[PDB]
RNA sequence: CUCGA
DNA sequence: GCATCCGTGAGTCGAGG
DNA sequence: CGTGTCAGTAGTGTCACGGATGC
């Protein structure tokens, strides 16, 4: 009935008021954070509601088996996971900070290849602001412009080079 | 409950709380302080003044105190809780890192008793954790012993970024790094002119 | 399972001890699972039996 | 984005704005993956 | 942690 | 009605670990 | 995959001041 459900609840919390305040303390030893602790006792104590052997015999000694219980998922948490994270902490003091270097040298290439893009022609320079700075295909850009593929090919072939006199004139490094 | 349980209901926990909530009246808690603010002795009015204070702010606002209790918990973005690695090998990750990865350990193991229909005393023993845990994620160490990390080191929660001389206000609003400077020694110099 | 912000709880002066009119211990008693709280009772079924 | 807007507003989060700010919840704990570099999936770093 | 004004 | 206890705050900048 | 002879805290020398908290 009612009451046999509710006995199995009643027996749970019986081993809860015995054995785990204590079993807390084993954890609490074996780990040193007493947040870890907690976590180790609900687990343990949810293996003792799942494992009806451990609470059938009375007169064999259960908290044992609890320990051990423990003593096997800390050691487990101890593995590859915890191995390679757990070490620092950016709070902590002795990590260094990310930096993010300037973006002097890419504001002066964007400044010299702007002023290079502005001696081009209306085709070429929709060519190459088409190929590098919107990254499409050779076909996707003849879609666009209405143009043949090797019109194309051949427009971005001379804008390259035509970018190379412009920036070798101006004494751009190689 | 065994006996009179058709009559009344109870809970315990945060789930109670929003039931409280829920079943309360806003303008009638407001408009009763004020009866007992019209006339009343200083000694016990003074204790509903400032009563008023926190409920008629709900009165008028609009917005429900139902906030105050969170069905879900926001993440911040990973770049301001970045995990770096280091030149040894290993890694690290900011402190709300564990802060959330113990919220989310903690909110599955109790989705698993859910599930299971674990007795109420490992279910209601696991609530009790989750609320400890987002406790600690929002302002560690506000109630009881704070949440220690590896060597006994309190973890700073969100709140903590927002604290003191080393909080973001007065570290990186109030005052800030510039560029185009520097320093050096100072060094009297007579010839110099005053300008 | 729902959960309450720690900063209206325990946080002076506590914000919802001052709309419950509920005592901070006794707040802290119930939000931690060491009290049961009654949220509701059927008066008039109680004077019918 | 210009420099002038008057009021800056704050008030309770709603459950529900919470979930209108996510752009999806955080279901494993896992943060990424030792070898690859790569973020697991639904975890603290999922892309 | 240690030091400089 | 009052003694208790909790929470708040406690200069600025710089260098190497 | 399963576990079982008792198996037991860390850390401990600030302080002024105000007001909510509590017997």
């Amino acid at each position: 009935v009612s009451g046999a459900a509710a006995a199995e609840a009643a027996l749970m919390r019986a081993l809860y008021d015995e054995h785990a305040a204590v079993l807390w303390r084993y954890a609490l030893r074996l780990t040193g954070d007493a947040a870890q602790a907690e976590d180790v006792v609900q687990e343990t104590l949810l293996r003792a509601w799942q494992h009806p052997e451990v609470i059938g015999d009375t007169a064999r000694p259960a908290r044992a088996w609890l320990f051990t219980v423990a003593r096997n998922m800390i050691i487990d948490e101890r593995r590859s996971a915890r191995f390679r994270n757990v070490v620092g902490s950016t709070d902590q003091s002795g990590t260094p900070e990310q930096s993010t270097p300037d973006e002097v040298n890419a504001a002066l290439d964007r400044l010299l290849i702007a002023d290079a893009l502005a001696q081009l022609s209306a085709e070429h320079r929709a060519v190459i602001q088409r190929s590098y700075y919107r990254g499409w295909s050779t076909a996707q850009i003849a879609t666009d412009l209405g143009i043949a593929e090797g019109t194309v090919k051949s427009r971005l072939h001379y804008a390259v080079r035509a970018l190379r006199l412009t920036l070798q004139e101006l004494g751009v490094t190689r | 409950v065994d006996r009179y349980g058709e009559y009344f209901t109870g809970a315990m926990g945060a789930e109670s709380i929003q039931k409280l909530i829920e079943n309360f009246d806003i303008d009638a808690e407001a408009e009763s302080l004020r009866d007992v603010i019209r006339n009343g002795k200083g000694q016990k009015k003074l204790r509903a003044l400032k009563r008023l204070k926190v409920v008629a702010a709900f009165q008028q606002s609009g917005n429900s105190p139902m906030g105050m209790v969170l069905d879900a918990v926001p993440v911040i973005p990973p770049e301001l809780r970045p995990m770096v690695q280091l030149d040894g090998g290993r890694f690290a990750t900011s402190d709300l890192n564990d802060l959330y990865r113990r919220v989310i350990n903690r909110n599955n193991r109790l989705k698993r008793l859910i599930d299971l229909g674990a007795p109420e005393i490992i279910v209601n023993n696991e609530k009790r954790m989750l609320q400890e845990s987002v406790d600690a994620l929002f302002d560690n160490g506000r109630r009881g012993r704070p949440v220690t990390g590896p060597g006994n080191r309190p973890l700073k929660s969100l709140s903590d970024l927002l604290k003191g001389k080393q909080g973001r206000f007065r570290q990186n609003l109030l005052g800030k790094r510039v560029d185009y400077s520097g320093r050096s020694v100072i060094v009297v110099g007579p010839q110099l002119k005053l300008h | 399972a729902p959960v309450t912000h720690i900063w209206y709880f325990k946080g002076v002066p506590s914000r919802l001890g001052y709309l419950l009119d509920l005592a901070p211990k006794d707040l802290e008693k119930i939000i931690y699972f060491a009290a049961y709280v009654i949220t509701s009772v059927d008066e008039e079924m109680r004077h019918n039996e | 984005d210009v420099n002038f807007f008057d009021e800056l507003r704050i008030g309770l989060a709603t459950a529900e704005d919470i979930r209108q700010w996510s752009y999806g919840e955080v279901k494993k704990p896992e943060t990424i993956n030792y070898r690859t570099l790569k973020p697991e999936k639904d975890g603290l770093f999922c892309e």
